[PDB]
């Protein structure tokens, strides 16, 4: 089934980056109808500029040249119930640094009832030049090696301890 | 004078035979449901011969005495009631026409008196129920206690409905509820999940859920299933929990209660099933078997040219070798008929035909040869010779002459019984059924007939009066009591434990009082009495320098150190738990994802170090001559393979990705460590050879049944379902595939689809027979078989309708007999093992064994020193008033009244009733604390020396603290769930009831004694469930959701997988769970989906691994159910005798 | 026939109120659009029937001149009740009163017949 996963908040210059915005329904059997709208503010700016809106299946992009020609849809295909509004940036720049907002205008469908809900996903990314491996991964690898080392040290310690003990017991006769 | 002719015609074989034939003709006539007009005078002749028998016997016996010697035996009260009711219904009678017509049904119980022996065997039945008394008392006690638990926990929860949010015309919930009554109007305001008659339940907890976007959960309307599935009142809770105890459709109550109240009530259902349902079913079995076996053992203790031809042929038949020759011919003919299926090339078809005719020519030649060799009289002398004669005749009737014609070749296979000793045992028991306990099978047939015709006479008019309650097409349902055949089908389906789905319909159409009466009588007398006698009967019948050496020494010391062993146990637990977290929600929690990916390398390294240490410490000989070490070595090698693959890179390639899913077998390293699981594995390993023998016998039994079923139902399950609604086309238009395809290219939404568990080949036939014999999924196959017409023909509703007897025969033999045979042989093997092992139990470790011995040590024969009376005389009179039996029984009656005032609660009670019940409860609590505190004032130094006294103290304490905590909740906080779970504390006051009820305290002690072996079996079952749940989360996550798999129940996470697996442990709903897996190959699927939030593609599962997974799990669960069954039987025997 | 039960003969004093009580019983639950009830009067056995009250989505009182405004509905049909009340009965009210009930989905139509006699 669907799963809402948070986007990655660290792009890298001159590369590609897919901004995740996944907003699934409370019941997947429902025949919803969704389109999306993206608003973006750069770093150190008081605004929220609409950049690209994906309607039923057409993706038309705004007049913003900060994204003109370097962004493509990376979400659900040919469904009309999108449930996955993920945008892909090709050739990430320094101006792709700020808070994005993912508008999800999900109009559901029932027997004689048509709900109109809206969930907003806000994603903040900061572009760098070199991909910094995350401190959780680095401490996990360091702790893996530390645990391997301390375990083998405990092993060899008890090994030589018992060994010379039983050698003193062996040469008792 | 004519008194002599009366007695001399009374005592007479042909007289008894004519009355027997007359009442069998009566039983033939009682199944008409609408007898013709010419039958009134023949019913008069029936009444006349009955009254003639009656006056004959009264002339013989009484002679104007008052029918003393004729009514001193009650078996003639039956006859007298029959004749008087017949006379009063013949003359003027009241308007209850059907309710008085049905009274003539004891003309069928007259058979019990007419036929000899049946009197004695119904005497045995009524002697068995007299011992079933106490087990039924305890059954209703536990059912009511768990009904109170379920009441306090889910009162009204099944009313939760996802109600709209945007209400028009200033309407509100009440204003629309008192307005709408049609189900389409209900649908316009609630959710109503696309087809179900009842509105979907929702929940306020985060896990239960999940009301869709625009709907808010609120409890308004009627409970599901017409209002009968509910916990609102104590009556409906007792009905739903009897439903749980007999495991009748309990899977749907499971799903509904979890969806409404939360997924964390799987705890309630686990406790209810694995104590109430299992323990009580097997306690009924234990007591029935005990009474049966005790009464059973108390019972026991060209003439020359012709003779030259004869000599030549009798010499060339060469007895010791032509036997094996035609035996291998029989086996190849079996396996040659078994390769017939609906999708067939004409080459395979004519190959089968020529092979079959060649084999039957061989058979005929050999049989006639030896017949005229050894003297047709001497030939017909023998049963196997006459059987082969019959078989060759039924074969040659296919010389130049429909599949029932050919499908009587199948029973050749029994010819193997002369060489097969296990098949000899099976032949023995199958013939014994029609022989020695032909009486019991006849009593069962008579009871089923009587209940069929009673149910018909009562309810078949209402069913037709308007089905429009239980149907929207206003036609009869599948299981209706309108005809005798269908009444019998319902009684059969209630003998199998499936009473509730038909009881709902019958209640709706014809009154809850009569329907509960009839169905409860059917259910009890069949299942809990007679169909238990058969299994108890099978059970009883099967009863009867050299630095290297010091290096190895220190390595051995370190390896077998208890510290090292516990360290490896802890690491096994950690490495197995590290598998619960890798589900579809693992693209989130990336920190724990990376932590686990590195912990898996750490675990690989630790276990490789342990393997190398065990090598250096034991030697390759001692290592590779140990199955546990072999299993650990195999798992460690697979771990090292996947580790070096993922480390060297270039590794996401096919086979190694599949090897990665074998990480699910990592928990298997816990068997070697936990001796609780190890002893149950040893018991199963000891029992597996006899299992294999009887399993081959039953596989070839089912192969006979499956080849018959394939000949009957090859390709006759294809129907034109209309994909939107799921409704078979009306068969007036589109009567066949050639019209279905014209429909499919003139319209877009019709799909000529099979059933995916059918009799299309022998493998699918084995699967369908597994479903029919488990009773979980059998109904779709039964419906499609009885609708079948031909191969490429649209089915017609009950066009056959008599393949129901194929299924009835298959149940009664292949399912009923063979599963009871499994049980019998497995109990015999477990008892062989229990005797081989010095007379010790075989499911408990030795620490557990001494625990269990010191536990049963409480079965004291000695009355303990009561207590020393105090010298202070006022405390002494308090002492005697406390100790007297009057005081004891007064406390017992007060406890019963507390139980009653808990029962009286219900959903939607008024505030005045709620508060008066509050005050009755508080005064109950006050008087309970008063009695406990004054007996404490009496026995200050000696009270707490008794378990029941300390339990009384504990329950009064927990009740007072629960009610004061409800007060403090009111004052301080808000928590309804915690409020209810704290209110649950007052049930201890009623659980105090078993203090004085000895006939149930004994069985409670039996269950307590069985608890250790049950804990070992539960350890093993939980490890098997863990392995299967990890396999599920890996494979069956992302399957399409259908039947058993939905949002609440699926293998997407560990919680969902373990709840599905606990549902399957009782075999419940395994067909529904397997049905979404079994589909691939669109339009059953989309093999390249996206699944937003994960890289996985496609939303179906591999049918091979799906069938293997589910069949193997239900079989392993069956074997561990047998294990727990043996635990229950053994400990019941122990507590009874000791 | 439909389970329609009414007092075959109803004897009422001139000037008193006469409740004409009839019981209609059929399976299912009554539907307002679905449930229809008709009452007719005849001066005599062979006499033409005059409809005086109907239920069609609600009670319709036809206000026949022969009854003035003395007819009232007196029954809750959801209860299978369709009784009528004739206030201050007059001698000319003597005759035959027919209740016809057609209830969907029930195909059958119930019929009750009361002979009203006016005392003196
Ligand atoms: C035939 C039968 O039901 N004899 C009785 C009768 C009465 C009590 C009784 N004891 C019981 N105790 C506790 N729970 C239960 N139930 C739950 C399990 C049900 O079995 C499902 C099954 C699955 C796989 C199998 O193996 C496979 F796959 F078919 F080969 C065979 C069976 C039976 C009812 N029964 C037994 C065993
Ligand atoms: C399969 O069933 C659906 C409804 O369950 C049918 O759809 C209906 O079609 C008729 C004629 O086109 C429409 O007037 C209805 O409004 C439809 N109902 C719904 C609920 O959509 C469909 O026609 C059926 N299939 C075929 C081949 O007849
Ligand atoms: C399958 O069912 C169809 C539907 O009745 C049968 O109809 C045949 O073909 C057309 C249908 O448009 C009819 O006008 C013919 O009269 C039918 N044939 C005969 C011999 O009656 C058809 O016969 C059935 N069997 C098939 C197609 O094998
Ligand atoms: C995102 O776009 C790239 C090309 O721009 C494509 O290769 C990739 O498959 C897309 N991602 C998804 C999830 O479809
Ligand atoms: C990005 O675009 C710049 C020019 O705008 C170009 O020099 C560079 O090579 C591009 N890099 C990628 C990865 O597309
Ligand atoms: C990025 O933004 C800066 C100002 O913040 C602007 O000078 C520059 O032209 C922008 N880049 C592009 C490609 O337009
Ligand atoms: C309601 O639906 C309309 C289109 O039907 C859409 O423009 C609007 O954004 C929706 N509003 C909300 C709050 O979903
Ligand atoms: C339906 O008929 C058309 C021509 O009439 C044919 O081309 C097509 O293959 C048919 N479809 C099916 C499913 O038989």
């Amino acid at each position: 089934g669907c799963v809402e996963v948070d986007s990655e908040t660290e792009a890298v210059y001159g590369m590609t980056f897919k901004i995740l915005c996944i907003s699934c329904k409370r019941r997947s059997e429902t025949n919803a109808e969704t389109f999306t709208e993206w608003t973006f503010r750069q770093k150190g700016t008081e605004e929220f500029v609409k950049i690209l809106r994906y309607e039923n299946e057409v993706l038309q992009l705004e007049e913003d040249e900060r994204f003109e020609g370097r962004v493509v849809w990376n979400g659900s295909r040919g469904t009309k119930d999108l449930q996955d509004l993920s945008i892909f940036i090709t050739n990430v720049t320094y101006n792709h640094s700020g808070d994005y907002e993912c508008h999800v205008y999900r109009l559901l469908f029932f027997e004689n009832y048509e709900h109109n809900t809206s969930v907003v996903k806000k994603i903040h990314i900061e572009v760098v030049d070199k991909a910094n491996r995350d401190m959780a991964s680095i401490v996990s690898e360091i702790m893996m090696y530390v645990l391997i080392v301390v375990l083998t040290i405990w092993l060899v310690a008890e090994m030589i301890y018992c060994y010379k003990k039983i050698a003193a017991a062996t040469e008792t006769a | 004078p004519l008194r002599r002719i009366s007695i001399k015609i009374l005592v007479h074989s042909l007289f008894s035979m004519l009355i027997m034939c007359t009442i069998l003709t009566n039983c033939i006539f009682m199944t008409m449901n609408n007898p013709p007009d010419w039958t009134k005078n023949v019913e008069y002749t029936f009444t006349g011969i009955y009254t003639f028998e009656s006056l004959v016997k009264i002339l013989a016996r009484g002679f104007c005495v008052g029918e003393f010697t004729f009514l001193r035996d009650p078996w003639n009260w039956l006859d007298f009631v029959v004749i008087v009711f017949a006379y009063l219904t013949e003359f003027v009678n009241l308007g209850n026409v059907s309710a008085l017509r049905t009274f003539r049904v004891l003309r069928a119980l007259k058979t019990i008196s007419v036929i000899p022996g049946l009197k004695t065997i119904v005497g045995a039945l009524i002697q068995s129920v007299k011992k079933l008394s106490d087990v039924m008392i305890l059954t209703v006690f536990c059912l009511s206690v768990f009904a109170l638990i379920g009441l306090q926990l889910f009162m009204g929860n099944l009313k939760h409905k996802c109600f709209r949010n945007s209400l028009e015309n200033n309407e509100t919930l009440e204003s629309i509820m008192n307005t709408l009554e049609s189900e389409e109007d209900f649908r316009k305001y609630f959710y109503y999940l696309e087809g179900s008659k009842d509105a979907l339940l929702c929940g306020f907890s985060t896990d239960s859920g999940q009301c869709p976007e625009g709907y808010t959960c609120v409890k308004i309307g009627r409970n599901p299933d017409y209002g009968y599935t509910s916990f609102d009142t104590f009556s409906w809770a007792f009905l739903a929990l009897f439903r749980l105890m007999t495991q009748d459709y309990w899977e749907n109550l499971y799903q509904q209660t979890l969806r409404a109240a939360g997924k964390t009530y799987m705890i309630f259902f686990v406790v209810v099933i694995f104590l109430g349902s299992f323990y009580l079913i097997n306690l009924i079995l234990a007591v029935v078997a005990m009474a049966y076996e005790e009464q059973n053992q108390a019972n026991i203790e060209c003439s020359p040219y012709w003779i030259k031809f004869k000599k030549c042929i009798y010499f060339i038949v060469m007895d010791p070798f032509v036997d094996l020759a035609i035996t291998i011919c029989i086996v190849l003919n079996t396996l040659f008929m078994a390769m017939e299926h609906h999708p067939m090339t004409e080459e395979f078809k004519n190959v089968l035909a020529i092979g079959n005719l060649v084999f039957t020519g061989i058979f005929a030649a050999e049989m006639v040869l030896k017949l005229i060799a050894m003297d047709p009289y001497e030939y017909f002398q023998v049963g196997w010779n006459i059987f082969d004669s019959l078989i060759v005749t039924l074969s040659l009737v296919e010389l130049f002459l429909l599949s029932v014609l050919r499908s009587f070749r199948l029973l050749r296979v029994f010819k193997l019984a002369k060489s097969w000793p296990t098949l000899n045992m099976l032949i023995k028991i199958i013939g014994n059924s029609v022989g020695a306990l032909g009486n019991l099978t006849l009593v069962l047939a008579i009871i089923v007939f009587i209940f069929a015709v009673v149910g018909m006479q009562l309810f078949g008019k209402s069913y037709k009066e308007c089905v429009c309650k239980i149907n929207d097409d206003c036609t009869l349902p599948r299981w209706h009591m309108n005809d005798f055949f269908h009444s019998f089908l319902i009684v059969f389906r209630v003998l199998c434990g499936e009473w509730i789905e038909t009881m709902w319909d019958c209640m709706e159409v014809a009154g809850q009082a009569m329907c509960l009466i009839v169905y409860m009588m059917v259910m009890v007398i069949g299942n809990l009495v007679v169909l238990n006698l058969f299994l108890a009967l099978l059970l009883s019948s099967f009863s009867s320098g050299k630095i290297w050496w010091n290096i190895r020494k220190t390595c051995y010391k370190i390896v077998e150190h208890s510290w090292f062993e516990s360290f490896i146990v802890l690491m096994i637990l950690l490495s197995s738990g590290a598998l619960a977290f890798e589900d579809i929600y693992i693209e989130r929690k990336k920190t724990i994802k990376i932590i686990l990916e590195y912990a898996d390398k750490i675990f690989t390294y630790i276990f490789i170090l342990e393997m190398l240490l065990k090598w250096i410490a034991y030697g390759y000989k001692t290592y590779f001559t140990n199955a546990w070490c072999w299993l650990d070595f195999l798992i460690v090698d697979v771990s090292l393979v996947t580790l070096v693959a993922n480390t060297l890179g270039y590794s996401d390639l096919g086979p190694i990705k599949s090897l990665r899913t074998l990480r699910a077998l990592r928990p298997l390293r816990a068997l070697s460590r936990f001796e609780g699981m190890r002893v149950v594995v040893n018991a199963l390993i000891g029992a597996i050879p006899s299992i294999m023998n009887v399993l081959l016998v039953c596989l070839i039994f089912w192969l006979i049944f499956s080849i018959m079923g394939v000949n009957l139902f090859a390709g006759k399950f294809y129907e034109c379902i209309n994909t939107t609604d799921g409704s078979r086309f009306p068969a007036s238009q589109v009567p066949n595939r050639s019209e279905c395809f014209a429909l499919m290219n003139v319209s877009q939404n019709v799909r000529w689809k099979n059933l995916k568990v059918n009799f299309d080949n022998v493998g699918l036939g084995y699967l369908s027979l597994l479903q029919v014999a488990t009773f979980k999924g059998w109904t779709i196959i039964m419906y499609a078989a009885v609708d079948s017409v031909n191969v490429d023909k649209q089915p017609k509703y009950e066009y056959s309708l008599y393949m129901y007897i194929y299924f009835v025969v298959f149940i009664i033999f292949g399912s009923f007999f063979t599963l009871n045979l499994f049980i019998g042989v497995i109990i015999d093997n477990f008892n062989q093992q229990k005797k081989k092992l010095g007379g010790q139990d075989i499911f408990m470790t030795e620490e557990q064994k001494k625990y269990y011995n010191a536990m049963k040590k409480l079965g004291s024969k000695k009355p303990q020193k009561p207590i020393p009376r105090p010298g202070n005389k006022i405390q002494g009179c308090i002492f005697d008033l406390v100790t007297n039996q009057a005081f004891d029984i007064s406390i017992m009656v007060l406890i019963c009244l507390n139980m009653v005032t808990m029962m009286v609660e219900k959903e939607g009670q008024s505030q005045h009733m709620t508060e008066v019940l509050y005050w009755i409860n508080v005064v109950f609590i006050i008087l309970f604390t008063g009695e406990c505190v004054l007996k404490l004032i009496s026995l200050r130094h000696y009270y707490f020396t008794v378990g029941w006294n300390i339990f009384d103290f504990v329950v009064v304490i927990i009740s007072i603290v629960g009610m004061f905590l409800a007060d403090l909740i009111e004052t301080y906080f808000v928590s309804p769930t915690l409020f209810r779970v704290i209110r649950l504390a007052r049930i201890g006051r009623i659980l105090r009831l078993v203090k004085g009820a000895k006939g149930i305290r004994t069985l409670l002690f039996a269950l307590m004694m069985s608890l250790p072996a049950l804990f070992n079996i539960g350890l093993l079952l939980f490890l098997v469930m863990f392995i299967y749940a990890i396999f599920g989360m890996s494979n069956f996550a992302y399957v399409k959701k259908e039947d058993g798999i939905n949002d609440m129940f699926n293998f997407e996470t560990f919680g969902n997988s373990m709840i599905c697996l606990f549902q399957i442990t009782t075999s419940a709903g395994w067909d529904g769970l397997l049905a979404p897996i079994l589909n691939s190959k669109p339009p059953d699927c989309d093999p390249k989906k996206v699944h937003p939030g994960s890289s996985v593609e496609g939303d179906c599962g591999n049918p091979s691994v799906g069938i293997f997974y589910f069949v193997s799990y239900i079989i392993i669960s069956f074997l561990v159910v047998v294990n727990m069954y043996i635990a229950v039987i053994l400990e019941n025997f122990s507590v009874a005798t000791e | 026939s439909m389970e329609v039960t009414v007092p075959a003969t109803l004897n009422v004093l001139n000037g008193s109120d006469a409740r004409l009580p009839c019981t209609f019983n059929s399976c299912y639950t009554v539907n307002h659009k679905q449930f229809s009830l008709n009452w007719t009067y005849q001066e005599c056995n062979n006499c033409s029937e005059e409809m005086f009250l109907q239920f069609r989505m609600k009670i319709i009182n036809l206000k026949l001149e022969r009854f003035q405004d003395r007819v009232e509905f007196s029954g809750n049909p959801s209860k299978y009740d369709v009784s009528v009340m004739l206030r201050n009965v007059q001698p000319e009210d003597e005759g035959i009163y027919n209740c016809y009930i057609m209830n969907p989905p029930d195909r059958h139509r119930g019929h009750g017949k009361i002979h009203l006699q006016v005392l003196m």
